[PDB]
């Protein structure tokens, strides 16, 4: 779950499999025009540091 | 767009103008800032050169570049151009005197084209400020969230909707202008001009001009070079004052005008819905700082304010005539009163 | 620098893609920036262009910049262009889509390159957040501070150590290799690719096969070009597509893996050490907010928590197995349990 | 403007040290930036590069770009000099290795080429003041502020007032420089110089001596050369050495002394002063943090602080023996005590 430190959880490193919600949403573009932003909540890998 | 607004063009010049970040001693900015604004709600930030950029003053394309140098255009290309704000820009558009210019918002303006052993750039102050309407406000989103109905500005040159005073490609120096009458200060018109003027000899120091002309004092720097322009009409600038003896006070339009479309705006997700008996359990964890309020409902106003920018479970108490929840400044949410967990009476408010 | 790793080169291809910001009225630039990686918290960030610069998909020679255009490269310079974070940089190496370059640390990128007074930019948000590994939060050495071990990444682009999807990708850029063969939308592989396609139109869509070409609606302005490769794998961009079809072991390296090493970092000036008995006093005099916390090593465990950037003399009770002490993100310092008598005669500790 | 003093310019010349920050966190130019003066509180930064633009190393051609590539110079245009702070700014004089320009407002200053198909360019920190001294801490100024009288730099330089150790300066760079004489290590003179030296290995050094070094320790980086120019003493740069077995004469001033002036300046908005009785009503409004403070004049003191940028009415007890009133950098204003109606003093406010 994203809220908490350790909202993205993957399994081995020999793989990609893994749980991903960090609450990493997608919105809109800068300036409205094509690119992929991911806006990221402070939570897991951000807060609590 | 390049069809008609000939109103501007033809009927106008650059004018150049000075500028205090510049020269050995200041250059001469016919590029001058006046009137930022990034006063909208936008992400575009509309900037004033002095400079009649756009169309050369012909009829075709809004990507050359003609500023004053002498009394004469300097119609180029724009490409030796570099508008910046805080943050360098990428040209939207130019129109009249006024350009756009894709560039986060900014305190200052900073344009400048490289001409002469100087780099020969102008700037200016104006406190600007976007938001996003409504609850959350910023000055200007952060990357996220819902587009929601505020102000911004178009991509295309024409973009009316309001009106600036304009005077006239007013009074600048030109000293490109000043011929000698033999031995004395003698102005001559721009492109057609009742030319105000007045040296420390008599003539009218009030700007009361139809065609002011003193060539009674020797020096060009103790005489009043100045241009009421009587068929033309520009941008009314600090750098470019007016007279009063054929002055225009007729307002003629300004291009890039922020206006109603969906501008880039906020929102952070994660309301988390929940009702449990005449309560909103409400667990949050937004993306960016989310103004939440509420209003349980009736007679009743009851306010909320809160910004959230971390996890917190709030509550709010739903009422007989509802309780609405408004998770940022996207539009309020709706919720009836009453337990969810099985088996009661009803019938009543009393059971 | 250079590498030998064909793994990714030959069995990948150059990309380029749009960016917001590009001078005069926008373009697609081949530094169009996708994928930024905090991920080190050192003088050297990775940033990643939509392009392949770097050798070619053949190999030699990192000093060209290959974007795609058709199935063909586009070898030419890396130095007139400036792949970086956002202020100027010194690029360190390219290779793949990826560029290690010594930059100053950002959430954000803004990328461009003068040459002139031209204007050629590009920018773009992904929200990123650096610090060094451990307590003290920063993100990057100005030119000063200790050194302390966080993420760093190496020069060297031969790094293997983690490997990101580039797994069933679709296409390349430049719609003249995913062309019309003269009415219908024509999938034309790089050198072998299991293609894996349709159409706004009713077919096939995607799913575990070699064959899920469709071609059913005539434009490729009405289907979803890709290319999904089984030996020519490209990285899979926020702006490149990638149907959902067969799954391929086209997992690829990345030459820039941040890994754990003595980093160049940032530290306010190390702890101006006191004592008393059983304390170790820290009269601190700091250049940087450096996150102070220890822990009274043994028989007691507490924590003690201060941000310290202010000069503070603060005191952390150490117990009978020393204390250790770490000051910010640099690893812990210690101190022996007992008495400071600071030189007097027997039967004074520090009594 | 040209050779005011032939102490600097003639017996100068470029010189390469490292450059100590890039714009990410170091590189290496011909242009180093050491000592910036912005110290007067004014529009125009004093900066040096390590390169001697100007005329080229001679007597003429002022505001032409020379630095050095090897011992040789690099005679290129000043339009391709880019001074630049927020953004480029325009020279006003070049004087030494020293330019002043008149600059948007920035606390350091960042000088670079465009030359080659690569930027190498440099800036630095350099401790710059730009509030007129006493009181009041107010900015710099961008295109507003009121102007009074301080330190200010010359646009019209001929300045000599402080001098700089110049005497004994080190090389330039290039291993061209530090050659080698078939077996021991040879520097090789700019322009003619006395050339001292030492090695790790024990010498005997002089630096009114052309030719010193070692035979015990020899090789470019087995030695450490200097060039001890006694017709063109370069600036003593933190990556130029210097000898240590004599010292050679040869400190050559510093040009562009801040003077006093019409600054460019920063006094807050004014104020409005008033008195009734014994009172120093004081309406204030300014849009930047003017200290004010007072004293209640007599033997009877009394000090007041209170940083000003919000609009307040304060007050302050006007005494018998006056109030003095000191509206920040501006000089210490006067009151006296006298009643606003009626009464008979002669020891007390009205008896």
């Amino acid at each position: 779950k994203a809220g908490s430190f350790g909202d993205l959880q993957s399994r081995t490193s020999t793989s990609n499999d893994l749980y991903a919600n960090t609450n990493l949403k997608l919105q809109r573009p800068q300036a409205g025009i094509v690119h992929t932003p991911f806006t990221q909540a402070p939570s897991g890998f951000e807060r609590w540091k | 767009d390049l069809d008609t607004h000939f109103t501007q063009y033809k009927l106008a010049r650059p004018y150049i103008a000075d500028c205090p970040n510049c020269g050995h001693s200041r250059c001469d900015s016919p590029i001058a800032i006046e009137e930022v604004r990034g006063d909208a709600h936008a992400g575009v930030i509309r900037i004033q050169t002095s400079a009649m950029f756009g169309l050369k003053t012909d009829g075709v394309d809004l990507a050359y570049m003609s500023f004053m140098n002498g009394k004469t255009q300097k119609s180029i290309k724009i490409d030796n151009l570099h508008v910046r704000t805080s943050a360098p820009c990428s040209l939207v558009s130019h129109h009249g005197y006024y350009i756009l210019a894709q560039c986060p918002p900014g305190d200052t303006v900073t344009v400048g084209f490289h001409d002469g052993p100087n780099r020969h750039t102008c700037t200016v102050a104006h406190k600007v400020e976007f938001r996003p309407v409504g609850r959350e406000k910023y000055r200007h989103p952060p990357e996220h969230g819902v587009e929601l109905p505020c102000n911004r500005y178009t991509h295309k040159r024409a973009d009316q909707g309001h009106y600036v005073e304009m005077h006239q490609p007013g009074l600048v120096a030109d000293h490109s202008l000043l011929s000698i009458h033999s031995a004395k200060v003698k102005i001559t018109v721009p492109s057609g001009a009742q030319v105000k003027y007045y040296c420390k000899c008599p003539d009218v120091r009030e700007g009361i001009t139809s065609s002011d002309h003193t060539t009674t004092c020797t020096d060009v720097k103790q005489c009043r070079a100045y241009l009421i322009d009587n068929k033309k009409w520009v941008y009314n600038s600090g750098r470019l004052p007016r007279g009063e003896g054929d002055t225009f006070k007729g307002k003629l339009h300004v291009p890039f005008v922020p206006v109603k479309a969906k501008c880039i705006a906020t929102l952070a997700p994660e309301p988390l819905v929940e009702h449990k008996h005449r309560t909103l359990i409400l667990h949050l964890h937004p993306d960016h700082p989310t103004l939440l309020t509420t209003r349980s409902l009736g007679s009743d106003a009851n306010p909320t304010r809160q910004w959230i920018e971390r996890p917190t479970t709030v509550n709010f108490t739903v009422t007989g005539e509802g309780l609405e929840y408004t998770w940022g400044n996207h539009p309020p949410k709706r919720v009836w009163a009453q337990e969810s967990g099985e088996g009661n009476p009803h019938g009543w408010p009393h059971e």
